[PDB]
């Protein structure tokens, strides 16, 4: 989920871009080098927003391209382990349903689907209960609980999440009304 | 001097939704043909599908949240305006892997900050 | 300030290895000159962005 971060940071400025002010230089080579990358501890590095202090450059022998020590702003996105996921089901596969959690995807097994068994019916390529006649399908809006995330490399494509959706209080807000007219009446009774 | 971590602060879906927007702007005014990259963008789709109270309201939600008590941090109380929850079950299933179940009071108490 | 012979040699020597690489001129050169004399055109002029540090 998103949040944001301050980061002190060194920056290594080309000569090329010596002639703009250093705040607008190191913003810039912060994009190229942080943006559209997963990190272990963090999440994803969507977007740096600013920086507030940037030091006077450092040559250090080699390259001649000034060191500045920055403190910047970036827009991080965190998947966190057994917590709540609000989201849209991008597409569906036989062996799990894919669930758009923010800058990534999740993906929903079919075993994690229903406490009912479930069939992946080819009709219209999607999932439907075996006795509770629900149904899933590519642009249905669930609530889902993230359970495991995996992360290979920097790049987010790569990098898995896998999320579970029998477990109460989860569900399409359908079911999720349906549950509460139960409890309701069992309240009633 | 390497990296290091000043600070850490988290944030509701709309605050990103701005930001994102600003973002696409700057990038539209410099005639950039896609504003954000492919993952940026499907953030910014995830953000405006729940993105439900705006930016400046969902702030002061947050820290009307925050006045009101005192066990919860920054993080419940962003993912709380996120889920806009109605009733004692959503706020249940929200903090059910959370260490700490506040009494069903404090949840109309949160309904009703939610309502303001 | 006195600049030593190695202070000299170190800033001439960065100065024109940012030149090499597109840092632009802070004179006017004359055509044909290596980096390593416009540092040098440079630094007699006395035009010099790098400064320095000591204990």
């Amino acid at each position: 989920m998103y949040k944001i971060v301050t980061v002190k940071d060194v920056v290594r400025i080309p000569p090329t871009m010596f002639t703009m002010d250093p705040k607008e230089a190191a913003k810039i080579i912060l994009r190229e080098t942080y943006e559209g990358t997963y990190d272990k501890d963090e999440g994803v590095i969507l977007s740096i927003l600013e920086v507030k202090d940037i030091k006077d450059g450092i040559i250090i022998p080699g390259d001649g391209a000034t060191y500045h020590e920055v403190v910047f702003d970036v827009l991080v996105w965190e998947p966190k382990i057994h917590e709540v996921v609000e989201g849209y089901v991008a597409d569906v596969m036989p062996f799990g349903a894919f669930i758009r959690i923010g800058p990534i995807d999740g993906l929903v097994h079919i075993s994690q689907l229903m406490d009912d068994y479930v069939v992946y019916d080819e009709r219209n390529k999607q999932f439907v209960g075996k006795e509770k006649k629900y149904l899933l399908k590519i642009g249905d809006l669930v609530r889902a609980r993230i359970i495991n995330i995996s992360a290979k490399s920097k790049v987010i494509r790569e990098n898995r999440i896998g999320l579970t959706m029998r477990q109460p209080g989860l569900g399409k807000f359908e079911w999720i009304e349906k549950e509460k007219k139960k409890e309701k009446e069992e309240g009633k009774k | 001097i390497g990296r290091g971590k000043l600070g850490e602060k988290y944030i509701t879906i709309a605050e990103a939704k701005e930001l994102l927007l600003k973002r696409r702007e700057e990038e539209v005014k410099a005639g950039i043909e896609e504003p954000l990259y492919y993952e940026a963008r499907l953030a910014l789709e995830h953000a405006e599908r729940f993105a439900k109270l705006p930016a400046d309201k969902a702030k002061e939600a947050v820290e009307e949240l925050m006045n009101a008590f005192e066990w919860m941090s920054d993080r419940i109380a962003c993912k709380i305006v996120d889920i806009m929850p109605e009733d004692s079950m959503d706020l249940r299933v929200i903090f059910a892997k959370e260490e700490y179940q506040p009494t069903q009071e404090e949840m109309k108490q949160i309904l009703d900050i939610l309502d303001k | 300030f006195k600049y030593t012979r190695f202070e000299k040699a170190r800033i001439i020597g960065a100065r024109a290895l940012q030149i090499s690489m597109g840092a632009p001129v802070l004179i006017d050169v004359p055509p044909g000159i290596t980096p390593l004399e416009a540092a040098i055109l440079e630094f007699e002029k006395g035009v010099i962005p790098i400064t320095v540090i000591r204990p």
